[PDB]
């Protein structure tokens, strides 16, 4: 798969592709890996488990709960469970979350992190994507939809285990 | 001479919207004891309570229809958690609790029971211990046999100008705290609490189902299975040391409950399922039962918010699309985020009343309104916010 966070301005988006694969077939063609989470005010993507991710964005938005809701703080203390509890443990998959402050990406691992310009590029194409994500934020004034939207598709070109379906989530601030 | 089964499924009806399926099974349960008493002494022995288990999903009407069953026929009543005894693989307690914890609460009863049937003679005899400390024309005659002899003249004057108007008032409770006391019978008493018992007791056994197998593993079936075991004796027959006396647990009759979605009556224990002869299920409500329960139960919970605001001098009024929408919202809630049943009302109706619960007193001879409109300013939002409702409502 391949998801594209990007922001630009007043907006940050989260985009994914929907193909899901097994082996060299196409099990479903338009999984949907963007939603949105707490009261719409947080965008996510997943890369994995179509369920995985179902509980790991409730306990994710169950921090956010009881924790203001600073996502950072939020992204840590989930991160933190999910590296502990054998129930999370378990299950694995590539979160990423952003909203009006910052965007991140959690992992298994119990990490944390943000890359540079709160680009993120993670599954099987996040390369693609990123290398097409910065040649446009580079030279364009694209926003923050049309170059990881654009850059989706790029990815979904080259990569073969990811398609053109998209799903997108924006946040206007 | 008792209320036939008819009878006693309307008095249900009274308390409880639908499952009536679930009522004329508890209502045979209560005739038959009428019944059993109606026959000789070598049958009365034979005929045991016809044991009862309610089938059926949460808060949809099984234990408010046991707590009513046995308010209806005034006998004692206890609830109680068929896991909590699983618990003795660690401590946990034993079964013969249900049966002690159950003759407390059957004295607490005869107890308030008769108190209370004597707090108007000793307040009456009270004074009459007062109107003496204020004219002490005692002892035999005084002064005529007829005309005279009535003393109450002054006497009766003097009583009510007391009535309605050391102290007095502060002496007669101290007199009523008296001679209350030196009228009560605790002999009789502590007796009179274990024939109930033994004779009208009402066992609710919840979480039957939870007492299951399941090839779930050996350590848990046995620890589950032994609460059934445990259990038996109580059904079939025995005798409990009680704090207050000894009680033959056999025509308690008992009414087990259990979802069983996971697990089935036939799984149960053989001696268990045999002395649960009935067997009936409860359907989950309806929105349009909802609408029902917010206002046709006689003391719903509706009429109690409308009197407790009248407390506060404040007039409550719900418009039937008022009823429908806080129906819909309770009904909305457990769809989208838990199924917890008609319980579900409760939260709603409350979280919809808290700003006029707290301005009531100061709305002091307002005519408040809750109609649709009202509801959904209230509660349209929550319901909607799924997360919030996990909280919230």
């Amino acid at each position: 798969t391949t998801i594209v966070s990007v922001r630009r301005n007043g907006h940050v988006v989260i985009a994914g592709d929907g193909q899901a694969t097994l082996g060299n077939t196409v099990m479903k063609g338009n999984v949907k890996k963007v939603r949105r989470l707490y009261n719409d005010k947080v965008i996510a993507g997943f890369a994995g488990g179509t369920a995985d991710a179902f509980t790991l964005f409730e306990l994710f938005e169950r921090k956010l709960e009881m924790h203001q809701g600073h996502l950072v703080k939020a992204a840590v203390e989930l991160a933190k469970d999910w590296r502990t509890d054998r129930m999370l443990r378990k299950l694995e998959a590539l979160l990423a979350v952003a909203d009006e402050t910052a965007s991140l990406i959690i992992t298994g691992n119990g990490d944390v992190v943000q890359p540079e310009n709160d680009l993120i590029a993670i599954g099987s194409g996040g390369p693609y994507a990123q290398a097409a994500a910065r040649a446009l934020l580079e030279n364009t004034e694209l926003s923050a939809r049309e170059i990881a939207e654009k850059a989706l598709d790029i990815a979904g070109d080259i990569c073969i285990y990811t398609n053109h379906f998209h799903t997108i989530e924006e946040l206007s601030y | 001479s008792e209320m036939t089964p008819r009878e006693i499924v309307s008095e249900l009806d009274k308390h409880i919207i639908g499952q009536d399926n679930a009522k004329r099974s508890v209502a045979i349960a209560l005739r038959n004891r009428w019944r059993r008493m109606q026959l000789n002494e070598e049958l009365r022995h034979e005929v045991t309570p016809k044991n009862i288990l309610m089938i059926g999903p949460t808060g949809v009407g099984k234990t408010e229809i046991a707590r009513r069953l046995a308010k209806l026929a005034n006998a004692p009543f206890i609830k109680v958690e068929a896991t909590k005894f699983t618990e003795v693989g660690y401590v946990g307690k034993e079964v013969d609790s249900i049966i002690r914890d159950l003759t407390d609460a059957a004295v607490k009863m005869v107890r308030v029971q008769a108190i209370e049937k004597n707090r108007y003679r000793a307040e009456e005899l009270a004074e009459e211990r007062i109107l003496d400390v204020l004219i002490p024309p005692a002892k035999n005659n005084w002064g005529q046999t007829e005309q005279q002899q009535e003393p109450s003249a002054a006497r009766q004057a003097f009583r009510k100008k007391l009535r309605e108007g050391l102290k007095i008032k502060d002496a007669m409770k101290l007199l009523i705290e008296e001679e209350a006391a030196k009228l009560v019978n605790p002999e009789e008493l502590k007796q009179d609490a274990i024939d109930a018992v033994e004779q009208h007791g009402i066992v609710f056994i919840d979480e039957i189902d939870k007492i299951c197998k399941r090839g779930e593993s050996s350590g848990p079936d046995v620890s589950r299975e032994g609460v059934q075991r445990d259990l038996l004796p109580l059904v079939e027959g025995c005798t409990v040391s009680t704090k207050h006396g000894m009680v033959k647990t056999d025509h308690i009759l008992f009414i087990a409950s259990g979802a069983f979605q996971i697990a089935k009556p036939s799984d149960l224990i053989p001696e268990l399922q045999g002395r649960l002869p009935i067997r009936v299920e409860l359907q989950a409500l309806t929105t349009s039962d909802f609408e029902r329960i917010l206002t046709e139960p006689n003391a719903s919970i509706t009429v109690q918010y409308k009197a407790l605001m009248a407390t506060e001098g404040v007039n409550i009024e719900f418009t039937d699309s008022g009823i429908k929408r806080i129906a819909e919202a309770a009904w909305q809630v457990n769809e989208s985020t838990e199924n917890i049943g008609a319980r579900r009302l409760h939260t709603v109706l409350e979280r919809l009343m808290e700003e006029i619960s707290y301005d009531a007193s100061d709305l002091s001879g307002q005519n408040i309104t809750i109609d649709a409109d009202y509801v959904s300013k209230h509660l349209d939002a929550l319901v909607a916010d799924e997360d919030l409702s996990r909280f919230i409502l």
